């Protein structure tokens, strides 16, 4: 979920 | 709302799953409003864009997927909540609320949690  | 109860609940610490993670300060019972995932809403087709701004200025870019088309960037204006690590057999998940107009992502506790248990959830 995190870093896109 | 919990915007108070949240820095007497949850903490960030080290995570032995990896770099910083939040932890619990005391027990959360199952059902539970942990956090919320401050942040800003922008739209998914901007994420690679920023990312290259973050990451050139050696920034740690923190973001949340709402769906296909809006993330939620905590790079900077986020909260503890961005360093929630991920596990597939977790004890959070996201819930997309509306709260008089306005989208905001809160974490709910799956079961109860205890002092010390480090907060997970589910990426994708
Ligand atoms: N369960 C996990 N296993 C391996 N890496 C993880 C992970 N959960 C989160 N991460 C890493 O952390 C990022 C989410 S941000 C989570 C906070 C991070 N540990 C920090 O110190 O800032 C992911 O892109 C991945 O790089
Ligand atoms: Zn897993």
């Amino acid at each position: 979920v995190k870093r896109c | 709302a919990l915007a108070a109860a949240s820095a007497a609940a949850v903490g960030v610490y080290r995570s032995p799953i990896h770099g910083r993670g939040l932890f619990c300060k005391r027990n959360i019972d199952a059902g539970e409003m942990v956090i919320e995932y401050a942040g800003n809403v922008i739209r998914s087709i901007q994420t690679d864009k920023r990312e290259k701004y973050y990451d050139s200025k050696g920034i740690g870019c923190y973001m949340f997927r709402i769906d296909d088309s809006e993330v939620v960037d905590a790079t900077m204006h986020g909260n503890a909540a961005r360093f929630i690590n991920h596990s597939c057999e977790p004890n959070c998940y996201s819930r997309v609320i509306n709260i008089d107009g306005q989208k905001h992502i809160v974490i709910f506790a799956m079961r109860k949690i205890y002092r010390g248990e480090e907060l997970t959830y589910d990426y994708a």
